[PDB]
C-alpha cells in the first residue's frame, strides 16, 4: 500500500563513533532476515544494495571533531541515495551503522518533504556542536547540523559544505533521552524542542506520550514523519551489542510501542535504525538478542503490528 | 582474532640513520594502532599514537604511517637510548591483539665468544649434586647452540641455555649452558664436553675437561 | 542549594537481618563511587563517617524476636546521629545496613519535622508485631515501631525504651509491595494506610501512582518527605544481589522514577538505601548491577535526574 | 605468502553426519581455492574445485562454499573410506600456499594403552649396544608422553616416539619410545623405567624392569 | 584546458582474468602517486573513488565462460561511473583491473559519445566469443560484446543482459597485436578491422603507424579517441609484471610515443590502464619498473609530453 512500501538502504559506515565494528550492521541485519521478514504482510521490497563508503587517506582532524570529511561525504551519499528513493515513492529504511549518517538521511527526506518531523528515539540528544562538544565523534552531531535554529553558529567543518539546515527546532520530538552533555540541553532548553525523555515516559505513561508526541507533530496538521531510532535507547538488558549502552533505557515493549504509533498514524516515510553493533557483545547470545530487538522494531515500524496483519481474503475457506 | 606481524622480528642498526619497521594486519585496522617503547623490565610506553602524529613528551625523530593494512614505525635520528624491544598493536576489532617483537638491537663487529666448560663442586659432591656448564661470554650476534655429551654422547633434560640482553659498553651477548645431573651420573664419567658454535666461529668450539683432572 | 544537599550516614549493621553480609553495605556503595557521582552536580556532600556498632554479647533473644538490644542499640545512635544531620539543614543520606536501621532513622528525622511523611519503597511492608510475626527477624519490624495508633500493643522489647512512635498511619505510603506475610496486611486494612502496590502501580501507572502518592501526602500540605528505599523492592533481574529477593518488582526504570518525582517536589528531607548486599550475588556481575543500581538510585534521589543537570552559566562559550 | 589457516587441526568424526571444515585467507583468495583428500602415502586428489561445484568423479558428498576469505568442506554423508588428511590450498595468489593439516580419524570409545618396556638383547651386548625400548599399544587417541628414567633419573637423546594411522579393524593407535643407549650405559644400571600418559590412564602408567631380571 | 582535465576511477577487479592479483592495481598505481604526477602540469584531477565490487558467491560458469555474472556486474557499474565522469566533462582514466572492465569502460562513454574510436593497444585482440573460445576467461572477451556488426551471434551469458554493441568494425585499431588465437584473428579479418600489428608497426616505424591510424580514425572526422591501454603490450622488458606477459611488445619509448600522438590531436576523451599486476614481479624491481612504465604511460597520455609542458607565464622573470 501507501505504507509498507520499502527502500532499503544499506550504509556500512563507522568512522562518526569510535568503536570500530558498526560496519557489520547491514550485513548482521540483512543475515537475520530483514528482507524476509518483511516479506509475510504486504511489503513492497526493494533493495537498493550498500553504499560504497572510500577512505579519504588524509582526513585530517578539526580542532575537536575527528574523522570530518568520511562523515560529510558519507552523509552527502546518503542524502543523494535518501532522495532518489523518497523520489521511489518508497519509506526510505537507511540502516547503519552510526547516527553521523543520519544527516543526509534527514537531508534528503527534507529534499522531498521539507516539513517532515523527527522522532530521534535515542538515549542521547546528539545536538553537540564543533565547538562544544569535548569529544568530536560525529555519531553525536547529526542534529546540530539540521536545525534552521542553529545557522550562522555551526562552523564549516570539512565535508559539511553539502549541509543545509532542514528542520526546525518545534518540528522535532525527542523520545527516551537518558545521558545528555550539558551543551545539548541548552539547546534544548533554548530551542523550545518539544522532547519526552524517560522522566515524561514514565510519567505520562509510554501511550499518553505518543499521544501527546502525535498530538505534538500531527495535532497541527498532516505531515511526514522521520523515525530515526538508536539501538542504544532501549536498556541495555535487550540490546548490550550497541556502540555507547546507558542503563535505564526504554522497555523493548515501549519500543516496538512506539513504533506501532507511528505506523498507525498512516504517515511513516522514513527510517533509521543505527548504531547495531555485533562486535561489542559479550556473549554471542546479546548480540543475538539485539539483532532480533532490532528486526522486530523495524518490522513493528511498517507494521508488523502486535494485534496482527493481513491479506484481504477469506481465510475460512 | 586478527593477528599482527611485525615483519622485522629482530633488528641491529647502528647509532646513526633510518630504523623503519613494518607490521602487518590480517583486516583493515585504518590507521587506529599505534606504537611502544618496551625497555627491558619497565613501562612500554607510546611513541605513536593513531597510526601518525608523534603523542606527549616524544622527542623528535618517530614519525609513522599507515592507514590501513601494513604500517611503518620510522626511527630517523637512531639515538641510542632506544635499544627497546618495540610492539605494533592493533586496537579498533576486539580482542585488540599485539605484534610479535622488534628487538631493536646495537649493529656492531660480530664479537666471538670465549667459551670453557665448569664441573660440579666437592662441596655439591657432598650435598649430592652434578651441575656441569658451560659458560659462553662476550659474542655478537645472539645465536649459539651448545651441544653436551657424556664422553661422546650426547645430552639433555638438564641443558639450559638462558641470554642476556646487549651490553651497555662492549655490546656484546651471554649464555651459560645450564646443564644439571646426578652426583652418581657425574662419578661414572670423565671427558665432559661443551661444543660452542657462533657465526664468528668456523670450527664449532669444543671445550672439554676430565673428571678428576682439575 | 536547598535539595542535593548531603549528610552522608553510613550504617554497616546485619543484625535485623540473618544473611549476614549487609554490613559491607556502605563499603561498597562508597567504593562505587557515590560520594564522587554525587559531586557532579550542586552536591553539598559532607560525609559523617560510619557508626560504630558495639557488640551485645549476651544479646539474649526476647519470645521470637532475636537479636534486639543490638538493633535497638544501633538504631537509638542512628536517631541521635539522623536529629544531628537534620540539624545541619542537610538531606539525611543514611545507608545500610538493613530495614531495622529506619527505626531511628524515621525516628530523629521526626526529631526535626515531626510532620513527615514515608514512602516505604519495599517489596515487603517490614511491619510485623514483635508478638504475631513468626521470623522475630528485626529487618521487618520498623514501622510496627513508628506508627502511634500501634502504642499500648507493642511489646517493651529490650533496646526500644527510647523509641517514641512519631509517624501516623495516614501518613505513609507504601509503594512496590509484593509478598506480604497475613499480619502486616491486617494492619495495612485496619489503620486505613494508603499504598500502591505493583497492582495498583501497574493499574495507575508509574506515574499516576506517583502523581496520586505526591496527592495523598503533598495535596493536603507541603510537607518533608522520607524515601526510605529498599532495594529488593526493584525486580530481582536488576538487584539480585540483596537479603530477601521476590520476583516481580519494579523495574529499574520506575524506580529511578519514584525518585525522580521525589526531587522534583524539592521537597526530600530524609532518605534509606537498606538491604544492600554485595554477599549474596551468584556472580560479582550481579553484584555490579546491583550496585550500580542502587547508586543511581540515589544519584536520581537528590537530583541526578534523568532530563538532565546543569550549573546556571552559559555553556555556548 | 598468504597463510592459508585450517581451523579444525584434527578431526575425529564417526561414520555419519556432516563433517565440515574450516579454512582461512590471510587475503581475499575469492573463490579460488580447492580441496584435497591425501591419503596415507597416495596421490592427494581434488575434492572440490573452485570453492565449489565437485570435480569430475567425486561421489555424492563433498559441497563446500568460500567466497572469500574463510571456507568451508562440507562431507555430509561421512563414508568411512574417506578418511584422510584434507588440504584446502589457495591459488590465486603468488606463492600458491596451502594448510596446514586436517587429519580426519575415526571417532570411537577411547582405548587404553597396553604398556611394557623392552631390553636390549645378547645379541645386542655382543654388538656393543643398548637400546632400551618402551611398546605401547592400542589406544585412543593419539597423544601418550612416555618418560624414561636413568634408575629414576630422566633420559633424552635416544628417546624418539613414532606413531602410526588409526587401525582398519579396532582403530586404534601405536608409540614406541624408541630410545638407544651404550651397553656401558646398560651395565651401570638396573632398574629401567618406563612411565606411560594417556587420556584413559587416570594414573601415568609405570613399567618397568631392573637389568638382569628378566 | 579541454584535455588533461581527469576523472580517475579506480576499479580492483579481478574475476575475468584467472592470475588472482590485479586487485592491487589502482592501489599500486595510486601509491605510485599517479594523481600528485599529473599535478604539475594543468591537471584538473578529481579522484572519484574506487569502485566497490561485490561478490556474487554462486556465479556459476557458463559453458566454458567462467565468472561470468561478476564480470558483466561490475562492467554495468562502471558503465555508470564512466557515464557519470563524461557528464562531468572529463577524460575518463578508468584504471584496474583486468579488460573485462573495459566493456563498461567503453560502453558508458559511447553513452555520451556514440561515435567514437577505441585503440586497443593490447598484445592480444581480446575478441574471443562466448562460444569460440577456449578459455573463458573475461579478460580477453570484452570487444565482442561491443561491435554492433557481432550482434545476433553473442550468447546471452548472464550479467551481460544491459550489454548494448555500440561501436563499428571499422571505428576500432588494434596497434601492437601479438598473439591471436583463431577465432579472434578470423573475426578482424571479416569484419574488415583495421589494425596495426608488430608487423605493420615495424613496417611503417611507430610514427607513420600512428600517422595512419589517426588518419583512419580521424582523417574522415573530428571524434572522439578511447585509448583503451594494455600493459602487456609494451615488451616485458619493461612491463613483465602483467598478467599475460607476451614477448615481442612495443618498446616503452614507443608506447609513451602512442599517447603522445592521442595527446596533440587534442581529442583525447577515454582511458584505460589495465593489466597491471604487481603480484607477478620476480623481483619487486621487475614491479617498480612495470608500475613506472604505467604511470609514465598515463602521464604521457593526458600530456606529460616528452617535449615539454609549460604553464603560460615568462620563466626569465
Ligand atoms: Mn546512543
Ligand atoms: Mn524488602
Ligand atoms: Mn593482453
Amino acid at each position: 500500500a501507501k505504507s509498507r512500501t520499502i527502500g532499503i538502504i544499506g550504509a556500512p559506515f563507522s568512522k562518526g563513533q569510535p568503536r570500530g565494528g558498526v560496519e557489520e550492521g547491514p550485513t548482521v541485519l540483512r543475515k537475520a532476515g530483514l528482507l524476509e521478514k518483511l516479506k509475510e504482510q504486504e511489503c513492497d521490497v526493494k533493495d537498493y544494495g550498500d553504499l560504497p563508503f572510500a577512505d579519504i587517506p588524509n582526513d585530517s582532524p578539526f580542532q575537536i571533531v575527528k574523522n570530518p570529511r568520511s562523515v560529510g561525504k558519507a552523509s552527502e551519499q546518503l542524502a543523494g541515495k535518501v532522495a532518489e528513493v523518497k523520489k521511489n515513492g518508497r519509506i526510505s529504511l537507511v540502516l547503519g551503522g552510526d547516527h553521523s549518517l543520519a544527516i543526509g538521511s534527514i537531508s534528503g527526506h527534507a529534499r522531498v518533504h521539507p516539513d517532515l518531523g523527527v522522532i530521534w528515539v535515542d538515549a542521547h540528544t546528539d545536538i553537540n556542536t564543533p565547538l562544544t562538544t569535548t569529544s568530536g565523534n560525529l555519531h553525536g552531531q547529526p542534529v546540530s547540523f539540521l536545525l534552521k535554529e542553529l545557522k550562522g553558529k555551526i562552523p564549516d567543518v570539512p565535508g559539511f559544505s553539502w549541509v543545509t539546515p532542514c528542520i526546525s527546532a518545534k518540528d522535532i520530538v525527542y523520545i527516551g533521552l537518558r545521558d545528555v552533555d550539558p551543551g545539548e540541553h541548552y539547546i534544548l532548553k533554548t530551542l523550545g524542542i518539544k522532547y519526552f525523555s524517560m522522566t515524561e515516559v514514565d510519567r505520562l505513561g509510554i501511550g499518553k506520550v505518543m499521544e501527546e508526541t502525535l498530538s505534538y507533530l500531527l495535532g497541527r496538521k498532516k505531515r511526514p514523519i522521520h523515525l530515526s531510532f538508536d539501538v542504544d535507547g532501549l536498556d541495555p538488558s535487550f540490546t548490550p551489542a550497541t556502540g555507547t549502552p546507558v542503563v535505564g533505557g526504554l522497555t523493548y515493549r515501549e519500543g516496538l510501542y512506539i513504533t506501532e504509533e507511528i505506523y498507525k498514524t498512516g504517515l511513516l516515510s522514513g527510517l533509521d535504525i543505527m548504531e547495531v553493533n555485533p562486535s561489542l557483545g559479550k556473549t554471542p547470545e546479546e548480540v543475538t538478542r539485539t539483532v532480533n530487538t532490532a528486526v522486530a522494531i523495524t518490522l513493528a515500524c511498517f507494521g508488523l503490528a502486535r494485534e496482527g496483519n493481513h491479506k484481504p481474503i477469506d481465510y475460512l475457506n | 582474532e586478527i593477528v599482527m606481524t611485525q615483519s622485522p622480528a629482530t633488528l641491529s642498526l647502528s647509532p646513526g640513520e633510518r630504523a623503519t619497521l613494518s607490521c602487518r594486519a590480517s583486516q583493515s585496522v585504518s590507521s587506529y594502532l599505534a606504537w611502544y617503547q618496551q625497555k627491558p623490565g619497565q613501562a612500554p610506553r607510546l611513541l605513536i599514537y593513531d597510526a601518525s602524529n608523534r603523542a606527549t613528551g616524544i622527542p623528535a625523530r618517530f614519525s609513522g604511517s599507515g592507514s590501513g593494512t601494513d604500517f611503518t614505525l620510522t626511527i630517523s635520528s637512531l639515538e641510542p637510548e632506544d635499544f627497546a624491544v618495540y610492539y605494533c598493536q592493533q586496537h579498533s576489532l576486539l580482542p585488540r591483539t599485539f605484534g610479535g617483537g622488534t628487538k631493536v638491537e646495537i649493529k656492531r663487529a660480530d664479537a666471538a665468544p670465549t667459551v670453557s666448560i665448569f664441573p660440579p663442586s666437592s662441596e655439591q659432591l657432598t650435598s649430592g649434586g652434578a651441575s656441569v656448564v658451560c659458560f659462553l661470554n662476550n659474542f655478537y650476534p645472539k645465536d649459539i647452540n651448545v651441544k653436551w655429551k657424556i664422553d661422546g654422547s650426547e645430552r639433555q633434560n638438564g641443558v639450559l641455555n638462558s641470554w642476556t640482553d646487549q651490553d651497555s659498553k662492549d655490546s656484546t651477548y651471554s649464555m651459560s649452558s645450564t646443564l644439571t645431573l646426578t652426583k652418581d651420573e657425574y662419578e661414572r664419567h670423565n671427558s665432559y664436553t661443551c661444543e660452542a658454535t657462533h657465526k664468528t666461529s668456523t670450527s664449532p668450539i669444543v671445550k672439554s675437561f676430565n673428571r678428576n683432572e682439575c
